């Protein structure tokens, strides 16, 4: 019977390692399920009988070869497996000698430290029971277990690396039942994948001196040369945060020359001429990231891949998408003043995203960057300071047809705080009005500057009392975007109230944007070179003070670039006089 | 359907995306939609089709999400809804698909994947915004969220046009429930000179076993003892 | 060069371009480097030296054209530095004398070097050290 129930667990053995190398994407994952029933069906058999000892390590050895394939299928381990462990370990307590697996472990290596000849396939248990912990991110009772299976006067070995190092597989893995892989080949991976996380977190949390010596660590060895890359590639951030760049750069060639996937190792490079201000370069890099990101197998076996975590936002490993790139691009070029180029960029943002829909979809940046109509606000801003108002235009306008349905109808205007308008529209008519003025029109002009304000003070933009949708978050609600909206429209409204010289106008739109947002100056110098106009002293000294004694956060981006752009450069030499 | 004893066994080469442990699936245009039990979470993937007449193929799996939401003889549903200007789906219209999604979905003319879940939660994604891979993985916090929790399983998502003076842009989203809790919703645009949602929870009678639609705003449901349609026109 | 293996496959780069011997290039970068250098001068000259050390053991370093570019150099050069070469069997004292074209020129500054270090003895004991050991050798 154990001839017949060993000779299958081979023969799926077999079926498993064939699949593996040869067949199509289909083919495999058939053979590969055929097998797991197989195995499935020959566990519950074994499990049927109140185990034997010489039935034992063939059990164990169909429980590891059952839980392998388990999780090289799903690409992630469980809990199931977890419970498949406690089984096992329940069925070797009870043919000599139940409450949770960390004392079943400590209880069945006191057993086998009795020496059952299947040391083997517990150490393999160990391995695989090792890498679910490992992947549920249960690393100090993993230190425990393997604490006891070597000496317990190595107790002050709290660091895993060390402790899995001295940890031996016990034998040279005589004819027992077929297996899949060795207790020494899940070691490799344990220890790479163990050092690569330790490294990635010592990174993150702001160590990454601690972190080479672990990363080296994943290169020496068993390490894919897709991990290789991702190695090189924390090095490349570590190196970068310390002040070394020439190192730095040395990792990155290393990893872009060995792989087939240099999405990250680029975003480190522009990361790093950030550092420096090569700004050329860092556009140069990131032009490339966008082509590269524009170009596009699974083995029945534990690979190092299938433990290694999702990466976070903080790593250097997190590449977005090409739309998500080339919207990196355009916005790193647009605080720098390369409108032109930015404006290029910006359409192209735009083209791939709404002309999408036949292809593949290519999505917007993510929900902690800019919602998808701040999108069209920062396409407008690098269109104005190009000078291609008529596009800046056919911007605000598509975008208003769009979404008119959601605009609120202003029926409050007759009716005259409570009713609701987010600040992505007030800021819409903002720009639809400042590209009137480089066109020439002064009473359309005011016209948008005033509707502008009239959304600003006659609708609250925060009214989150009713979650009625999927909403901006961050960058629409922002008192900061608030009062420096107010200003920037109170401006804008100003400056066309001085062109047609009703400074009395425009002296009441200063002096309400200095109530508004006291910490701009832009205000207070237009105020004050009115002042300096008609009646200069009192007024003028009297906030010359107040500055002073006054003396950014997170403000949106097509809004900070608003600012910039309509700003004088004889501001300070001004407000020194 | 062409197909090259009146019975026929499928071979196993008909298979594609063997994940074997998904649940529910729905299809769009070019695009589609699983939705696969795992451990506690369950995860909604996305994935093409090949619009060229190949092998019948997948393709790469274009993005995946956890439901983290949901912790579990009911399946749950999936139903997607275009807007208007973009098919075995629905459309609503504008105001509609401004009021229940937001602007992004607007704007990006983007469907949105509604799925039916044993909870009784309603739960929808937009599709455009699920794009991923090794290096980017989706956060469903951002990603996927939530319209309104029945307390009840989910039977049957449609939606109707009420107001009725093949691709009819309707003005009203429908459940069911197994108990009977409805939840019809729709644009109101009233008393505060503001955009709101007319949410209606009826209780209809017993055990619903299934739900339809038929044109002007006639729901054809079924309960153990009767066959019986509702209208909201 | 400033900042391990690393560093070897940036020099075999460099020669491979050039067509030059790694030694060549990484003698010339090394004294080019010591000029420059010239406490933590110590603890970068000892890196430098652990480099230097890895490329004597690669045979990427010819000694005899160090030599050269070092006595190239012959005004910044302190006598720690060459000491310091010769304890880490870098380059011999010996191998260095005898690689300069002018002899009565290395006599002089050997002369300058010597009456110096011997005021410099009287500074502080931890200086005087280093100082007896490297005058004994
Ligand atoms: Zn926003």
């Amino acid at each position: 019977c154990l001839d017949l129930w060993r000779e299958k667990n081979d023969r799926l053995v077999r079926q498993a390692k064939v699949a593996q190398n040869s067949g199509l994407t289909l083919r495999r994952q058939q053979l590969a399920q055929d097998a797991l029933e197989g195995l499935r069906g020959l566990l519950h058999s074994l499990q049927g009988l109140p185990a034997a000892v010489p039935v034992l390590p063939l059990e164990l050895t169909v429980t590891c070869n059952f839980i392998i394939l388990r999780a090289s299928l799903a690409q992630g381990f469980t809990e199931d497996q977890a419970q498949d462990i406690q089984r096992s370990l329940e069925r070797v307590l009870e043919t000599q000698e139940e409450q949770g697996l960390r004392e079943l472990w400590d209880s069945v290596l006191r057993a086998s430290c009795l020496l059952p000849e299947l040391l083997s396939a517990l150490h393999r248990l160990v391995g695989l029971q090792a890498a679910l912990w490992l992947s549920a991110d249960r690393l100090g009772d993993l230190a425990l277990l393997l604490e006891t299976l070597n000496g317990s006067q190595s107790g002050a070995s709290k660091d895993l690396l060390l402790l899995l190092k001295t940890w031996s597989p016990p034998a040279e893995e005589l004819d027992a039942p077929l297996t899949l892989q060795d207790a020494q080949g899940l070691k490799d991976v344990l220890l790479t994948a163990f050092a690569y996380r330790q490294g990635l977190q010592e990174l993150i949390t702001g160590n990454p001196d601690k972190a080479l010596s672990s990363l080296h660590e994943a290169a020496s060895g068993l390490c894919p040369r897709p991990v290789l890359v991702q190695v090189y590639t924390a090095l490349g951030s570590c190196h970068r945060k310390m002040g070394n760049p020439q190192r730095a750069l040395l990792y990155l060639v290393a990893a872009l020359k060995e792989g087939s996937a240099w999405g990250p190792p680029l975003l480190e490079a522009s990361r790093l001429y950030q550092q420096l201000g090569d700004t050329t370069a860092e556009l140069e890099s990131l032009e490339l990231l966008v082509e590269a990101l524009n170009v596009p197998a699974p083995q029945f076996l534990i690979e190092v891949e299938l433990l290694l975590p999702p990466p976070d936002l903080a790593s250097p490993l997190h590449c977005g998408t090409q739309s998500q790139t080339k919207h990196i691009l355009a916005s790193r070029c647009l605080q720098t003043g390369r409108a032109g180029d930015a404006a290029e960029h910006y359409l192209d943002l735009l083209a791939l995203l709404l002309d999408s829909s036949e292809p593949r979809f290519s999505p917007p940046p993510s929900p902690p960057g800019p919602c998808m109509p701040e999108v069209f606000l920062e396409a407008a801003v690098a269109l104005i300071q190009a000078g291609r108002a008529q596009d800046a235009l056919t911007l605000c306008e598509e975008l208003l047809s769009r979404t008119s349905s959601l605009l609120p109808k202003m029926s409050r205007l007759w009716e005259d705080e409570l009713p609701y308008c987010p600040l992505w529209v007030s800021a819409t008519h903002l720009l639809q009005g400042q590209a009137w003025v480089q066109l020439g029109a002064q009473k359309v002009a005011i016209s948008e500057f005033s509707r502008c304000l009239e959304l600003l003070f006659r609708a609250t933009p925060e009214e989150k009392e009713q979650g009625a949708a999927f909403n901006c978050e961050q960058g629409c609600k922002s008192d900061a975007a608030l009062q420096q909206l107010r200003a920037a429209a109170l401006i804008s409204r100003g400056l066309e109230w001085v062109a047609s010289g009703q400074d009395t106008k425009a002296l009441q739109d200063f002096l309400l944007s200095v109530q508004m947002c006291p910490g701009n100056r832009d205000t207070y110098f237009h105020l004050l070179q009115t002042l300096k106009r008609l009646d200069r002293r009192d007024e003028a000294t009297a906030l010359w003070w107040r500055l002073e004694a006054q003396t950014l956060w997170s403000l949106p981006l097509y809004l900070e670039s608003y600012l910039s752009w309509i700003r004088p450069s004889d501001r300070d030499a001004f407000l020194e006089e | 359907l062409d197909h090259p004893s009146p019975v026929i066994p499928v071979d196993p080469d008909a298979c594609i995306l063997p994940d074997a442990a998904l649940c529910a699936f729905t299809l769009l245009d070019s695009v589609l939609v699983t939705l696969v039990q795992g451990p506690a979470r369950w995860k909604m993937q996305l994935f093409e089709q090949p619009c060229p007449g190949e092998d019948p193929r997948p393709g790469g799996q274009i993005g995946e999400v956890e439901l983290s939401s949901y912790t579990p003889h009911f399946l749950p549903v999936l139903c997607s809804v275009s807007p208007s200007g973009s098919s075995g789906g629905f459309t609503l219209e504008d105001a509609l698909f401004g009021l229940l999604f937001g602007a992004d979905a607007t704007l990006l003319q983007s469907p949105v994947v509604l799925c039916g879940l044993p909870d009784g939660q309603l739960c929808c994604v937009i599709l455009k915004a699920l794009v991923t891979s090794r290096s980017a993985p989706g956060d469903p916090n951002a990603l996927v969220k939530i319209l309104h929790h029945l307390e009840e399983p989910v039977i049957f998502i449609g939606a109707l046009k009420t107001e009725p003076q093949e691709d009819v842009h309707c003005d009203c989203l429908v459940a069911f429930g197994h108990h009977g809790r409805m939840l019809a919703i729709k644009a109101s645009w009233d008393e505060s000179g503001k955009l709101v949602p007319e949410l209606r929870e009826y209780c209809l009678p017993g055990p619903v076993l299934c739900a339809a639609c038929g044109g002007g705003g006639r729901v054809y449901h079924s309960t153990p003892s009767d066959l019986c349609v509702v209208d909201l026109s | 060069l400033l900042e391990s293996s690393f560093i070897g496959s940036a020099l075999q780069d460099q020669a491979s371009r050039l067509g030059v011997p790694v030694g060549i290039l990484s003698a010339g970068m090394v004294a080019s480097s010591v000029g420059q250098i010239c406490v933590e001068q110590r603890k970068k000259l000892s890196s430098l030296l652990e480099f230097a050390q890895y490329l004597l053991a690669h045979s990427m370093f010819s000694r005899l054209s160090f030599c050269q570019e070092l006595w190239k150099i012959q005004s910044s050069l302190l006598l720690e530095a060459v000491w310091h070469l010769h304890v880490q069997g870098i380059v011999s004292l010996q191998e260095l004398l005898e690689s300069h074209p002018d002899m009565h020129a290395v006599g002089s500054w050997l002369f300058r070097n010597l009456c110096c270090l011997c005021e410099q003895m009287e500074a502080s004991c931890q200086h005087a050290d280093v100082a007896r050991a490297m005058l004994s050798d």
